[PDB]
RNA sequence: CCUGUCAAACUCCAAACUUACAGACGCCGUUUGACGCGGGGAUUCCGGUGCGCGGGGUA
RNA sequence: AGUGCAAGAGCAAAAGAUAGCUUGACAGUGUUCUUCCCAACGAGGAACGCUGACGCGAAAGCGUGGUCUAGCGAACCAAUU
RNA sequence: UUAGGCGGCCACAGCGGUGGGGUUGCCUCCCGUACCCAUCCCGAACACGGAAGAUAAGCCCACCAGCGUUCCGGGGAGUACUGGAGUGCGCGAGCCUCUGGGAAACCCGGUUCGCCGCCACC
């Protein structure tokens, strides 16, 4: 049963919503891969008229490439609990977001007779506690 | 088997109702016709029966009339048991009306004219504005009230 | 689901197997339809033809019959694929059939994807299918020489058990060859 | 009529019920049809082409050879004769 | 006005408020009286139904309506009782107030279609049918001629 | 939850009925030639009333 | 939601969004419906072909301008190819 | 069909939920990036290569009606409406009789948790 139940990590993005860049350098340094830019939608007041255009910027990290980072940005978040996903997932931060879930997730995101994941199979805030809390941490 | 009289005219009957009487043969006030019991034959009838009055006659009724009312595909010549043995299949006015009764035949098939030119009623009809059910004389007529018109029209 | 205005996809879609603006561009050539399809471990081959109650084969083929004529080598791979669709496609020549338009479903019409694979088998079986050559695989990749040069940064067996060590494209041709005269079910 | 255009009067004829929204199944679009074969016409509100002009839906005309694609189907306007070019996808067999 | 111009439901239903505008206020002061924070609760149940369809404007609603509450104070001002109109002036009508040219009428007021046998009030009371007078009174208002039906009550 | 009402330019529903085509019966046509085709000659393009359904209008 | 604009209608692995590429908003000539139900009537419009030349696509295929119904103009004369 | 591929009808098939199933025909998740190919950044996806592990997802199998849907019984209802007829009624609005058709809401009880086609396959 276990071992294809138990969590682990999916992507984690670390944004700069910035308003307006030479942020990049530091997304790059700061994960190890480049970064994306961020256009924005819809006309605004605080003179974000422009549709198209940088904003911001964004690097989704899987793998070792998200570990080796979490394992600095972790440590430098305290928080936990109430700032947790419905769905086992939470942002701290710059924002460091961690998408967490269950060894069938491709099944939801191939191509071909892909499919949404039961509620069952789905990972719930505590269980994501447990997981993350179980790595170099404390929760609340 | 239904006897169907037109008891109501021409002037101002809608014309598609008018045109079905003449496809059963009638075209005069007064006229009467032997209509099968079909699906196709009740649904002509039933659009007709405002202006006529019809019903299944007993074999006696069908034998006056016929015998008093029949005619050739053409001329005067009367129809009664002679006529009916030396020009039809059966053997008299009797072997004929049940086989008409029987629906196993028809006026035309036996050369005789579609249509039993009736005289007006004697003593007169119950009205041609209300139906039957209404004291009237239109629609759908009892073995025993379809007789009494029709023996009154011979 | 929601109410009596609500609109469920047609099941196919639902499923995620079919997509039906594509199905109907294939089905206006008239031509049957060369269905190819694949698994993590298999590659199917169909010829399919438009009929009153569903679809209709009139020849197919599965990587997993294919040991069936001296396949001795994985099933989920290019040289694998060809083969399937030449093995297909002779069967289809058989079945009175001579042309057909690649349906390649929910895939992606990658260069040198086994689909197209699938495809060069097909054709070089006898069966006319309208297709565009450099974007099939160079033959050798076909044969399965990407893999036989994988095996060659062994250091351990590119195939756990299996047959050989460092593989053989060989075995390919072996395997064509045979294909291509005589044989039960072609 | 306020304008004579060919959709005027036509919100109800060419209008899905809402559970048959929706890109139509491909089969009907492919049927083929022979000469000589009766069809009723009927356009397919999710198929934007070959259509006719929406007087003549529910008429029931004889398919006579096809144009392009599409077929060419006799019927009677009234007293009147013509001949129409419309596809698969908006109409059925008969019986 | 009179009656007479707009009692009849002749003219189609005029209702679509997207379409039309300056449609008068309705008079009709409240819908619920009495003791509307009970509900029916009440042994006796009286109606006053209604025997033509027709179109009451919102006058006579108003005048029918105060006239028989208004009466209900044999009862007292906060006396033990409900009474509810159940229909709204929802018909738009016009007045073509040119001769016949551009004729098209602008909206004057609203009615309310009630159709024969429909129960236009409904009052709840304990047997004490004074309510009974109060619709002697409000039919007095109305244009059609009306039925007096007393409903749970077997209390004669 | 409970409770009070509506729609010519609303519709989860939905007739009667009208309508395309075909079969069947009826009726009609093959000396009274129907259906249809071609040509000659018009008149006519102030209409009205009853009933059913209407839209406008206090009427 | 969006799809340039009335209103009504169409559309979700798209008819919408984003990106990229492209100029089929191409020349020639027709069939058919519409304009004008039935039922004659021009310009205009549309649907659907063919010939030629092209664009994109792995390909089936799609492109006869904009998802559909408005956005239009005779003879004579002039200019233009 | 001890798990497959392509479909037809396109909710009777949807939504939600319970139980069962894999040394293998298998499908998957899964493992992994030298290659074909790939991410405006990530082998996530796409593509390619492969079996150490698993039946927890998916999927296939058996089942539940609470919601949405389909059809049926009984009631609503031969009610509403309506094609044809009337020297029937009514000041009138309108109604009634005869004849031929005939509903919707809602309630109660059943049904429905897909059906069917081709191909392949211990
Ligand atoms: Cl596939
Ligand atoms: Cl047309
Ligand atoms: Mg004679
Ligand atoms: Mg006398
Ligand atoms: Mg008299
Ligand atoms: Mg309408
Ligand atoms: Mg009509
Ligand atoms: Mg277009
Ligand atoms: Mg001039
Ligand atoms: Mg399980
Ligand atoms: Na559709
Ligand atoms: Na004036
Ligand atoms: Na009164
Ligand atoms: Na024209
Ligand atoms: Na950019
Ligand atoms: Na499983």
């Amino acid at each position: 049963f276990h071992e294809m139940r138990e969590p682990r990590i999916e992507k984690v993005v670390v944004h700069m919503g910035i308003g307006h860049a030479n942020a990049e350098d530091i997304l790059g340094e700061i994960t190890g891969q480049m970064p994306v830019r961020t256009k924005a939608k819809r006309t605004v007041g605080e003179f974000d008229i422009r549709e198209g255009d940088p904003i911001g910027a964004k690097v989704t990290l899987r793998d070792e490439m998200a570990e080796e980072f979490l394992q600095t940005a972790l440590p430098l978040a305290e928080l936990a609990t109430s700032q947790f996903d419905d769905t086992g997932n939470f942002s701290f931060g710059l924002d460091v977001t961690v998408n967490l879930v269950r060894p069938g997730y491709r099944v939801a995101k191939r191509d071909k007779a892909s499919r949404s994941i039961p509620t069952k199979h789905r990972l719930n805030p505590a269980d994501a506690v447990a997981f993350i809390e179980s790595t170099y941490d404390v929760e609340v | 088997m239904h006897a169907l009289v037109q008891l109501r005219g021409e002037v101002n009957m809608h014309t598609d109702i008018q045109d079905t009487l003449e496809m059963l043969n009638i075209h005069h006030v007064n006229h009467c016709t032997l209509v099968p019991e079909t699906d196709a034959y009740r649904g002509m009838v039933a659009k007709v029966n405002d202006f006529v009055a019809f019903g299944e006659p007993s074999q006696e009724t069908l034998e006056t009339v016929l015998a008093t009312r029949a005619e050739p595909l053409e001329g005067d010549a009367d129809v009664d048991d002679e006529w009916v043995a030396e020009h039809t299949d059966y053997d008299d006015i009797s072997g004929l009306a049940f086989a008409l009764l029987s629906e196993e035949t028809t006026l035309r098939e036996q050369g005789l004219s579609p249509t039993l030119r009736l005289h007006p009623p004697r003593g007169g009809h119950d009205g041609v504005k209300h139906p039957v059910k209404e004291g009237g004389q239109l629609g759908k007529h009892d073995t025993e009230g379809i007789d009494d018109l029709l023996e009154a029209m011979r | 689901a929601t109410g009596p205005r609500y609109k469920v996809p047609m099941r196919r879609r639902r499923e995620a197997r079919t997509d039906y603006h594509q199905r109907l561009r294939l089905l206006k050539s008239g031509k049957p339809r060369l269905v190819a399809r694949k698994s993590n471990k298999h590659v199917r081959a169909q010829l399919v033809t438009l009929g009153p109650n569903g679809d209709d084969t009139l020849a197919s083929a599965h990587s997993s019959d294919l040991a069936e004529y001296g396949w001795e080598a994985p099933t989920g791979n290019m040289p694998s694929a060809y083969l399937t669709g030449l093995l297909a496609g002779l069967r289809a020549q058989e079945a009175g059939v001579e042309e057909a338009v690649l349906d390649i479903g929910l895939n992606s019409p990658t260069p040198g994807s086994k689909v197209f694979a699938i495809q060069e088998g097909a054709i070089d079986a006898g069966l006319d299918i309208p297709h565009n050559d450099d974007v099939l695989a160079d033959w050798q990749r076909t044969r399965g020489a990407h893999i036989a040069e994988y095996d060659e940064q062994l250091e351990e067996p590119l195939y756990s058990g299996d047959f050989d060590a460092a593989d053989l494209p060989e075995h390919f041709d072996e395997l064509r060859e045979t294909l291509l005269d005589g044989d039960i079910e072609l | 009529p306020s304008s004579n255009g060919p959709l005027e009067g036509t919100r109800g004829k060419l209008k899905n019920k809402p559970r048959d929204r929706g890109t139509s199944p491909p089969q009907r679009a492919v049927e083929e049809f022979d000469d000589g074969e009766k069809v009723h016409l009927k356009i397919d509100p999710s198929v934007p082409n070959g259509r006719f002009h929406p007087r003549f839906d529910g008429q029931t005309g004889t398919v006579e050879g096809k144009q392009g694609d599409a077929y060419k189907v006799d019927i009677v306007d009234g007293g009147k004769e013509k001949t129409i070019i419309v596809t698969a996808a908006h109409l059925r067999r008969q019986e | 006005k009179p009656g007479a111009m707009y009692r009849n439901s002749s003219k189609p239903a005029y209702t679509r408020r997207e379409y039309i505008s300056g449609i008068p206020g309705k008079k009709i002061a409240q819908f619920d009286m009495g003791n509307n924070g009970a509900g029916p609760t009440y042994p006796a149940q009286v109606e006053l139904v209604v025997e033509k369809p027709v179109q009451i404007r919102h006058n006579a609603l108003e005048a029918a309506r105060v006239a028989a509450n208004r009466y209900v104070q044999n009862s007292g001002a906060a006396a033990n009782y409900k009474f509810r109109i159940r229909k709204f002036p929802f018909h738009v009508i016009r007045e073509n107030k040119d001769g016949m040219r551009a004729p098209f009428g602008k909206p004057v007021g609203t009615a309310a279609r009630v159709h024969g046998a429909n129960h236009i009030f409904i009052a709840w009371v304990n047997p004490d049918p004074n309510v009974e007078e109060a619709w002697r009174r409000a039919k007095m208002k109305v244009t059609p001629t009306i039925n007096i039906d007393s409903s749970p009550a077997g209390n004669a």
